[PDB]
């Protein structure tokens, strides 16, 4: 009945530190359709995330997109985190801008 | 031959009370309308999502969803009573429906999935189960299919309006369907899970429409370990892709990645691993690597 | 309150036709059932429309729907009083078991008989036994002349009924009225209705 | 064909009252509705099959209960006097068409004492409408009866008549102040004046009364008033 959602974090322009630019969390392949997204700057959960409309594929399969703006650094932490059923503690991805 | 339309409606049933259905309708890559439950009206996500229609014929096709949501509510909660205690809530319900559309051509479909397969399709004048669908369906499908009228108002969507407006739909948004936005591509490596090898990353974003070339090359020679990977979505209805290359460490050299795409006309874009470029593009994007896979 | 009939009661001289008038504001509007219910009786259906725009019929009885206005009319032609009931408007919100049924709350069609000559007249019957009890009995009237109830909260005065002696081809309306007071006497029983001028009252 | 059981019952304030449906049909899906003057029938409880109950619109008051694809019950396990009404069944199947039985009248009660049979009598034409009109009007007066469970006939030489017959379509109320008030019917016989004043030609008037049953206990001194016919007779004169 249950599937577990599957989360891929990426940038939309090339990384440059200091450079401003959109960080998308694209989170697929779950089932409950019901789901709760974050994602976080260093720990803290960034407040003006917009979302796209939830939707599934030609197998039935739900997805859902995130993003942000943001801007890279050297050292600040960036992460995509998922609260949904299938997983009895929610599932944090790190973006890893060299994936 | 290339077009298709899909309302997926997704409906959800929690309990005897509670219940939600919100729909999305795509046209090709593009979403074209959103109706949340929580909205008694139908939303345009362009400017050109009423098609070729008048007003009076939009809100008319729009006043008969509203009631066909509000009914396919009750009735869904009626054959969960149908079968109790056999089949119960949580319930989740899809359909998808629409036309793919040839060159004055057309098939249509509407497929109802019930908890994330599919199961029950309309087909000619009936609803009807299809192979391995489970058995106990049979009567829900028998209560339906004694519904002639909404068999004629389906037969109808499907038959006739759904070519109808979708050809008007193609036109109205043309210039959105055809519009041609340019890649760019970036480089960047990782370890392999294989000792003493690197997977090199080309990632390519912001291209649209979706067809899209890109392959590893050692100068004439296709590198044929290049693996393509899934097309991403970004927020602005382009798209993103990586391909990746498994290479030994020391081997990067001479390997460039090629991307051919619509919207340069012939000029293909080329990066080479170890050019002045590269390196460049390499230390603006150096970090601390932490929290990494 | 979804369904509504529409006169609430209506009376015709036999012979005649009579219509009869449901409005609705069920959604969806699958079909209209029209039902015939006698008293005390169940529900005898007569005709169901289902079409947009309909006409059906059966024998005597048709019916038009028209599901833009969400209005139906039933039509009786030449009533015979048989057709005295009251008439119930029923509208299904699906074509399947999955619906449910919306009830109007009638109409009460009365036929009333053509009387040729009336006779009008207040008779008084005494009891068989020897109980010195009696009855004052109103009848051969015009159909026209409504009996009014009860002044005085100890006289007892029923409806109007209609019977047919079939064998004679004579029809009569009638009424009994009774008291166990003591200044109670036929000839002004029926004080409170509008009595004809040549009613015969024989004086005991 | 759908049968309903009891068709005519008499229940206590507080008491249980089960009210039984029959279905031959074979039809998975049957329906309880109440008819009140004033509102179309209200849909009460409904069942898709056996061992199915769902509530309708007012099912408060009411269980269901639905063991066999024939028989589908409705549970009175409190009897209210909102609860006095006329109930009806129905089945179906798949399709949209809902057969409908014949109905039960229930009245709930404060007390059995209040219920009482009907005293018959039977009223003979005056001579004034004999000389005048050569007809001959017999009346049947039903007194003091509760409830207006009643069904009255006219019998002449042995043989249930329609011809010249004339009841009242509802009772009327004797002390219409009191809510527990006790019913009084009327009926009318008209024969021909030759007819009448034939001596070997015999006139009855019956009236059915729907009350208690022998599971109902009785405390009171006068003869329990179980369901019963009364009935008064006059003979044909010629002076
Ligand atoms: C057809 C597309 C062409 C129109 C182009 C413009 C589109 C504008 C966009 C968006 C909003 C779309 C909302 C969702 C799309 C739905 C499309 C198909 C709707 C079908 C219309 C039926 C007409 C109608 O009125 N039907 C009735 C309402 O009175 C009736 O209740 C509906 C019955 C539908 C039931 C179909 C479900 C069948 C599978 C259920 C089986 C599993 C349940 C088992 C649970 C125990
Ligand atoms: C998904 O949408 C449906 C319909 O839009 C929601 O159900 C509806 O919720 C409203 C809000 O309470 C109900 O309104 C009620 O109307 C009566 C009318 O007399 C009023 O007296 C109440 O105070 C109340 O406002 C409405 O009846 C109900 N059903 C329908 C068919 O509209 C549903 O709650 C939504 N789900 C979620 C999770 O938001
Ligand atoms: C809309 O298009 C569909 C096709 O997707 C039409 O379906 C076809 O409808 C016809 C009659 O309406 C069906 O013909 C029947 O075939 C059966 C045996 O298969 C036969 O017993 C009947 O006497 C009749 O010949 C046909 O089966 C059906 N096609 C499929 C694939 O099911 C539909 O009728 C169209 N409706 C409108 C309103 O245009
Ligand atoms: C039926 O299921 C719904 C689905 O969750 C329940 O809704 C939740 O209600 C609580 C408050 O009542 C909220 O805090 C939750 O956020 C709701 N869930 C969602 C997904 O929004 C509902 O309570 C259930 N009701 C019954 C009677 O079972």
């Amino acid at each position: 009945i249950q599937k577990t959602p599957q989360i891929q974090v990426y940038s939309r322009h090339p990384p440059e530190n200091g450079k401003p630019n959109i960080l998308n969390c694209y989170v697929t392949q779950f089932h409950p359709p019901h789901i709760e997204i974050q994602m976080l700057k260093n720990g803290k959960k960034i407040p003006k995330v917009e979302m796209s409309d939830m939707s599934f594929s030609k197998d039935w399969s739900f997805y859902i997109l995130a993003h942000t703006e943001f801007t890279p650094t050297e050292t600040d932490t960036y992460a995509c985190r998922v609260k949904h059923a299938s997983m009895a503690e929610p599932k944090t991805v790190y973006w890893d801008r060299d994936m | 031959k290339n077009y298709t339309f899909r309302c997926l409606q997704m409906s959800s049933f929690a309990n005897r009370s509670w219940s939600r259905t919100d729909s999305v309708v795509w046209l090709g890559d593009l979403q074209t309308h959103r109706w949340s439950n929580d909205s008694a009206t139908i939303s345009f996500t362009k400017p050109w999502s009423q098609g070729k229609l008048s007003n009076q014929q939009w809100e008319k096709l729009q006043h008969m969803f509203q009631v066909y949501r509000v009914s396919f509510t009750r009735d869904i909660q009626e054959l969960v009573k149908m079968m109790s205690p056999k089949e119960d809530y949580p319930i989740e319900i899809q359909l998808s429906a629409g036309c793919e559309m040839y060159p004055n051509a057309s098939e249509s479909f509407l497929h109802v999935a019930f908890q994330g397969k599919y199961v029950v399709r309309f087909w000619g004048t009936s609803w009807q189960t299809v192979p391995g669908a489970p058995s106990w369906l049979d009567l829900p499908i028998k209560v339906l299919n004694a519904d002639q009228g909404t068999s004629a108002t389906v037969q109808m969507l499907l038959n006739d309006t759904c070519p109808l407006f979708v050809r008007g739909l193609l036109e109205a948004g043309k210039s959105d369907l055809e519009k041609q936005e340019k890649p760019v591509a970036w480089l960047s490596s990782v370890p392999s899970s294989a000792h003493g090898h690197r997977q090199l990353v080309c990632h390519v974003s912001g291209f649209y429409p979706k067809p899209v070339w890109v392959m590893w090359m050692r100068g004439d020679q296709e590198q044929q370990g290049t693996h393509r990977g899934d097309f991403l979505p970004n927020a602005d209805e382009t798209w993103y892709l990586q391909a990746t290359l498994d290479v030994e460490a020391g081997e990067e050299a001479g390997l460039a990645c090629r991307v051919k795409h619509s919207s340069l006309g012939g000029q293909d874009i080329i990066l080479y691993w170890g050019s002045l470029h590269h390196i460049l593009d390499a230390q603006k994007m150096v970090w601390n690597h932490r929290h990494h896979h | 309150t979804q369904v509504e009939q529409s006169p609430q009661s209506l009376v015709v001289r036999q012979g005649e036709n009579s219509v009869l008038q449901c409005n609705y504001s069920v959604t969806p509007d699958n079909h209209l059932r029209w039902f015939k219910q006698d008293t005390g009786k169940g529900l005898v259906s007569l005709t169901v429309l289902v079409d947009q725009k309909d006409k059906t019929s059966n024998g005597r009885y048709s019916a038009t729907l028209d599901k833009d206005a969400k209005h139906s009319t039933l039509h009786i032609t030449a009533t015979l009083l048989d057709d005295t009931a009251t008439y119930i408007c029923v509208v299904g919100d699906r074509g399947s078991a999955l619906g449910r049924l919306h009830f109007g709350a009638g109409t009460q069609l009365i036929v009333i008989p053509d009387i040729q000559n009336p006779d009008p007249a207040v008779y008084q019957l005494r009891d068989s036994k020897s109980s010195d009890k009696s009855v004052c009995l109103f009848t051969d009237f015009d159909s026209q002349t409504n009996v009014s109830q009860s002044k005085d909260s100890d006289v007892y005065i029923t409806d109007k009924c209609v019977l047919d002696m079939r064998s004679m081809d004579f029809k009569s309306n009638s009424a009994v009225a009774w008291s166990n007071k003591s200044d109670f006497a036929c000839a002004n029983a029926f004080n409170n209705s509008i009595i004809p001028e040549d009613t015969f009252f024989p004086s005991p | 064909a759908v049968t309903q059981s009891p068709r005519n019952k008499v229940a206590v304030t507080g008491g249980k009252v089960t009210l039984s449906c029959n279905q031959t049909n074979n039809h998975n899906n049957m329906y309880w509705y109440r008819q009140d003057t004033g509102h179309g029938l209200r849909l009460i409880h409904y069942s898709y099959g056996a061992g199915s109950t769902e509530k309708g619109d007012i099912p408060d008051g009411y269980k269901a209960s639905r063991p066999s694809q024939e028989n589908f019950s409705l549970i009175l396990e409190l009897a209210t006097p909102s609860q006095t009404s006329v109930y009806f069944c129905a089945s179906g199947d798949e399709g949209y068409t809902q057969y409908f039985g014949p109905g039960t009248r229930l009245l709930v009660l404060e007390d059995l004492k209040n219920v009482f049979p009907p005293e018959v009598a039977v009223f003979e034409p005056s001579e004034a409408e004999i000389s005048h009109t050569q007809k001959a009007t017999l009346v049947c007066l039903a007194t003091g009866f509760y409830p207006d469970h009643v069904e009255l006939s006219w019998w002449v030489n042995g043989k249930e008549v329609h011809s010249g017959v004339c009841t009242d379509p509802q009772p009327l109320k004797e002390q219409p102040a009191l809510n527990d008030s006790r019913y009084a019917l009327s009926s009318r016989l008209r024969v021909s004046a030759t007819f009448w004043q034939n001596p070997r030609n015999h006139f009855r008037c019956q009236v059915q009364f729907y009350g208690l049953s022998e599971n109902d206990e009785w405390t009171q001194d006068r003869a329990k008033p179980v369901t019963q016919i009364v009935s008064a007779e006059a003979w044909g004169r010629a002076d």
